[PDB]
């Protein structure tokens, strides 16, 4: 659970949700509204 | 959160730019007579720091 992935030398630590479609997602996860980080299946 | 550092007659000049995530500062100081607006003449600024920060700047604000 500790090991995760989503200019040069960027570090975007923001957890703010993908508007993967045109939806005003407002932090609500659902179809076309997705949390940007995933843990590796190690 | 991944960084920390510690070190009208006066005119102070500065330049700030962010490149490859490094943040670069240059400066110069002089006494002046023409206090109204920037005195017509020449004097180059020289470097102070080259901070390895990696931050996404688009705004700034002065602190009084
Ligand atoms: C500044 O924030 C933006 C997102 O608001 C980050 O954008 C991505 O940057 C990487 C390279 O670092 C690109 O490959 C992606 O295509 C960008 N995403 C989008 C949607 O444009 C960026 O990483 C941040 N920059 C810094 C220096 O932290």
């Amino acid at each position: 659970y500790n090991y995760r992935y989503r200019k040069p030398f960027e570090r975007d630590i923001s957890t703010e949700i993908y508007q993967a479609g045109s939806k005003p997602c407002n932090g609500v996860e659902g179809f076309n509204c997705y949390f940007p980080l995933q843990s590796y299946g190690f | 959160c991944t960084f920390e550092y510690v070190s009208f007659k006066n005119l102070r000049e500065f330049v700030f730019k962010n490149i490859d995530g490094y943040f670069k500062i240059y400066s110069k100081h002089t006494p002046i007579n023409l206090v109204r607006d920037l005195p017509q003449g020449f004097s180059a600024l020289e470097p102070l720091v080259d901070l390895p920060i990696g931050i996404n700047i688009t705004r700034f604000q002065t602190l009084l």
